[PDB]
Formats: C-alpha cells, sequence, structure tokens
C-alpha cells in the first residue's frame, strides 16, 4: 500500500533530494566523528594528529 | 489535421523596414477587413527627471486635443466619423498611440498618427484644462489599492532611481509643469530612431512603407550632436514599504525579487515557473482541485481573495514575484504558502508540473495574440525591446527547452536566498516582519 | 576577478548543506588549532611546569 509513493514524479522527487541527503550525511559523519574524537577515523586526517604516534 | 507545430509556421512573417529617418516601419498582414496601426516610442517616466516627471503622461492628455492642421476637436470628428478608435498608453519605458480602423482607412489612420506625433498644438488653455483632469485622475488612482501597491513596490525596489517614480508624476509636477517643459521633453524624445510605426491586418507592407515615407519623412532631418539619450541601470533594493490603514477592508501585498530584464532568455523559464504557481480569484470554478498548490490551498482555506504572479520587465532589470489580496488574519498564511512554492520550485520542481506550466505559456502566448490590436502592440513594442519580432515557433522552441532542471536552476538564481522588495497597503498588522520574509527566501533543509 | 567572500558564498554558504558541512569541518580544525596555539601561549608565560621540571629524571 506504500505504492501511493511509487511513480515517475516520486522518482524525480527522490532524485532532487539525493545530493541534499548525501551532504547531510557528510555533515553527520564528520560531526559524530569530531565530537567523540573518533580515534579510528581521525588518525587518517593529515593535521589533527594531536595523538602523536 | 494540421498539427500545432505546423500551425506555428503558418503565421506570416512580420515585415520590417526603415526610412532614412531611422523610423522602423513594421507590419503583419492577415487579410482581415479591419486593422490596427500606431506608433511605439520608447519614452516613459524612466526617462524623466525629478523635475519633469509626469511629462509624457501630460502629453498623452494633450495628444488628441488638436494638432496644427486639425486644431481643437477636429481630430475626434475625423476618427469618430470613420468609425475608428483612437487610444494611447504610457508605461515607464514605453508610449503608444494607435488607431483601430477599417482596413481601407489605413491611409488616413496613418496621416492622423503623424499629425498627432509631430504637430501636437499644446495650446496653453488646453494644458491648463488638463492640469485639473490629471489631478483628478490622481485622486481617482488613490482609490485603487492595487495600482497604489505596485506604485509603492516600484518606489521601494528602485528607491533612488528613475524607475522608482510613477508615470503620472507627483501632484506638484502636475501643478508646475509648463508648456516649455513639454515641448523640450517631446523634442528630446519623440525622435525617429526611437519610434516604430506598426500595423496589423488587411494591409500590405509596401502601402505602410509608402505612407511612412509620405507622412513621416522629416523627423530626424536633424538628429542630435551631443544630446544624451542614454539609460542608466537601476539599482534594485531589498526593502519594504508598509502603508498601514486599518480603515480599508482588505490588505494588498506585493513581493518581488529582482528580475533580469527584457533581453534575458531566463524570462522563458521564469514565466513557466510563474504559470505553475498561477493566479487565483474567488470567482474561479473549482478551488480544491486546482493544480497550483498555492491556488488550491488558498481556495480551501480561504487565505485569499485573489493573487497573481508576475514578471515585469524593464531594461536590464525587472520585478519578479506575486501580488495578493486578503483578509487581515490571513496575510501570514498567504506569505508562508507563496514562499513555500518558490522554495519548492527552486530546489524540488517535478517534470509534469513543468509540462503544465509550459502548456499554459503556449496557450497564453497564442490566446493573447488574437486580433489586430494585440498583434500590433506586439510588433510595435518588440521592435523597441528585442529589436526584431521573434516569431511564434522561436518562443515555442524556447519553451520546449525548459524542463524541471531549468526551472530549478533558473528559479534558484533569482529567488534563492535573495532580498525581496515588499510593498503593503491596508490592514497589514499581520504582515510578517522583513527579517521573517527574508528568512522565507531560503530553506534550512537545503 | 570576483571577491573572496563571494567565492565563499557561491561554493559553500548558499546551501544549508554545505553551510553546515563547512562549519563542522571548521570546528574540527579550529578546536585543534585553538587548543595548540592557546596552550603554547599558556606555557610561554609560565615555565615552572611539570614539564621542564621532569627533564631532570629519566632515571627512576
Amino acid at each position: 500500500m506504500l505504492t501511493r509513493f511509487l511513480g515517475p514524479r516520486y522518482r524525480q522527487l527522490a532524485r532532487n533530494w539525493v545530493p541534499t541527503a548525501q551532504l547531510w550525511g557528510a555533515v553527520g559523519a564528520v560531526g559524530l566523528v569530531w565530537a567523540t574524537d573518533w580515534r579510528l577515523i581521525l588518525d587518517w586526517v593529515p593535521y589533527i594528529n594531536g595523538k602523536f604516534k | 489535421t494540421a498539427t500545432y507545430a505546423q500551425a506555428l509556421q503558418s503565421v506570416p512573417e512580420t515585415q520590417v523596414s526603415q526610412l532614412d529617418n531611422g523610423l522602423r516601419v513594421a507590419s503583419e498582414q492577415s487579410s482581415q477587413p479591419t486593422c490596427t496601426v500606431g506608433v511605439w516610442i520608447d519614452a516613459g517616466s524612466r526617462y524623466e527627471s525629478e523635475k519633469n516627471n509626469g511629462a509624457g503622461y501630460f502629453v498623452e492628455h494633450l495628444a488628441f486635443k488638436g494638432t496644427k492642421n486639425r486644431p481643437g476637436n477636429a481630430l475626434e470628428k475625423e476618427v469618430e466619423s470613420m468609425g475608428a478608435h483612437l487610444n494611447a498608453y504610457s508605461t515607464r519605458e514605453h508610449t503608444a498611440y494607435y488607431i483601430k480602423a477599417l482596413s481601407k482607412d489605413l491611409p488616413k489612420a496613418v496621416e492622423l498618427l503623424a499629425d498627432i506625433v509631430q504637430n501636437c498644438s499644446l495650446e496653453d488653455s488646453q494644458i491648463e484644462k488638463e492640469r485639473d483632469v490629471i489631478l483628478q485622475e490622481l485622486q481617482e488612482n488613490d482609490t485603487s489599492m492595487r495600482d497604489v501597491v505596485f506604485n509603492y513596490l516600484h518606489a521601494t525596489a528602485f528607491q533612488g532611481t528613475p524607475l522608482a517614480q510613477s508615470v503620472e508624476g507627483p501632484s506638484e509636477n502636475v501643478r508646475k509643469l509648463s508648456r516649455a517643459d513639454l515641448t523640450e521633453y517631446l523634442s528630446r524624445h519623440y525622435k525617429a530612431p526611437r519610434m516604430v510605426l506598426a500595423a496589423a491586418g488587411g494591409l500590405e507592407h509596401r502601402q505602410l512603407l509608402d505612407l511612412a515615407q509620405k507622412h513621416f519623412s522629416g523627423l530626424s532631418g536633424t538628429y542630435d550632436e551631443d544630446a544624451v539619450p542614454t539609460l542608466s541601470p537601476c539599482r534594485f533594493t531589498g526593502s519594504q514599504i508598509c502603508h498601514r490603514e486599518d480603515g480599508l477592508p482588505l490588505a494588498h501585498v506585493a513581493i518581488a525579487v529582482e528580475g533580469p530584464g527584457w533581453a534575458h532568455p531566463d524570462n522563458v523559464a521564469l514565466q513557466v515557473a510563474n504559470a505553475i504557481i498561477g493566479h487565483y480569484d474567488c470567482t474561479y470554478g473549482g478551488g480544491a482541485h486546482l493544480s497550483s498548490p498555492l491556488a488550491s490551498i488558498a481556495a480551501t482555506n480561504k487565505l485569499c481573495q485573489s493573487f497573481q504572479t508576475f514578471n515585469i520587465c524593464y531594461a536590464d532589470t525587472g520585478l519578479l514575484g506575486a501580488h495578493f489580496v486578503c483578509d487581515h488574519m490571513s496575510i501570514d498564511d498567504m506569505m508562508f504558502v507563496l514562499q513555500g512554492q518558490w522554495m519548492r520550485l527552486c530546489t524540488s520542481a517535478t517534470e509534469s508540473e513543468v509540462l503544465r506550466g509550459k502548456n499554459l505559456l503556449r496557450n497564453a502566448l497564442v490566446s493573447h495574440l488574437d486580433g489586430t490590436t494585440p498583434v500590433c502592440e506586439d510588433i510595435g513594442r518588440s521592435l523597441l525591446t528585442y529589436g526584431r519580432r521573434i516569431p511564434l515557433a522561436e518562443w515555442e522552441s524556447r519553451i520546449a527547452e525548459v524542463d524541471a532542471r531549468v526551472v530549478r536552476e533558473v528559479c534558484s538564481k533569482y529567488f534563492y536566498d535573495q532580498c525581496p522588495a515588499v510593498a503593503g497597503f491596508g490592514p497589514i498588522e499581520q504582515l510578517p516582519d522583513y527579517n521573517r520574509i527574508r528568512s522565507g527566501m531560503f530553506w534550512l533543509r537545503f | 576577478a570576483p571577491t573572496l567572500t563571494a567565492r565563499l558564498y557561491s561554493l559553500l554558504f548558499r546551501r544549508t548543506s554545505t553551510f553546515a558541512l563547512t562549519i563542522v569541518v571548521g570546528a574540527l580544525f579550529f578546536e585543534r588549532a585553538f587548543d595548540q596555539g592557546a596552550d603554547a601561549i599558556y606555557e610561554h608565560i609560565n615555565e615552572g611546569k611539570l614539564w621542564k621540571h621532569i627533564k631532570h629524571k629519566y632515571e627512576n
């Protein structure tokens, strides 16, 4: 019954918001990472090596 | 079955010519027994200064009240007696005088226009009689909320520029404008290369060219040395003008962003977007089912009494937005919805709505150019603006090129995160604050 | 030749997506550069730390 949202217009709607939804994830990832100081993720950024080794 | 496409090619070419004057002579022959002819000049309040503002409007009054060869009411009787109709109008960039007349009366119709355009008497007693008529039109105009609100919109949008001024001028100019001010404005502006003699109907180009040469040769037998007929660009300002009047039963509101101008191709997509949004009036059949979300929500929730989108174009600038009329407790909702629709189109337009907007433009284009007068006005002013005619088919290709993407990009450009010009008149306590309106021009989810 | 703030506006501020992405990426660096630059300011004016004091005892 979710077939109400299945059609050409909805597919074009989905498309126009992909970049936005993508970029929102970018913001969320970087933001989660930076607030918990993700050791794992961060150790790879050139500067921000304020954990020496 | 001639297809629509095919029929667009069937529209006869507009024929253009130029006298040694610089006067362009243009026609569209059609085989009607009736026709429209007149002259289009690019002169209008935008060319006027603080000092003579309202000059052209003053001439338009005088225009039909006596030439040298036909003084007093002689004009009227020549026109009236042939059954023709004589009209005129002036905007901020354009002025026109035209005759609707039996096609076989083209010769005199033309003879008449020349006489008007050149030998306007401006008899001192007449100008005095007209002083009071115009003043009166001013009191008259003050009661049309809509006219007042667009005049306000121009006044704030183009605040320190000539386009800020109205066509009629301020009352003091009407009071002090003298004959010499008029004759100088005329000489300054009614010059061949800024005039186009246009016609449409059962005529033939050569006849019109012959007449143009017969009755119009001898206008730029002079042509000026350093005169200064150039138009400076007009600064657009994000601003608001609120004329609060709780004694008025409904509010008028007009919002706009800066448009690009007559020449810009972006205008086609902007109009397509504007068609999508549409207009609305409380006498429209079917409200809840209307395509436009603004229109349908406005009809179901009674947010509105009317509203319309618009794209005013001037040279290199313009006003692109919408005006609406409503009850005191609905201004806030009307703005919220109007602004939601611009945003939605900027970032989210779908394909079928663009198709509807496209078709709406096709029907409008064609529905409009129906009959000699509208076609004449189109020939006349197109030459003023585009320089050429732009045949139906070219417009068709422009429109065809528009799809969702084009709407999204073109809308974004003029609308997205842009400072609007706001004009409001009436019971406007609930009109949103400017910051609040300004924040409605962008979307935080985008 | 447009201007700087213009470039910044076009490429990053127009959309709230980029606008937000830019500041979170801006905080990650500002924090790191502020902490460092600010610590060094705190140290340069002091110098009776546990730092310099240490040097004296790699032994036991």
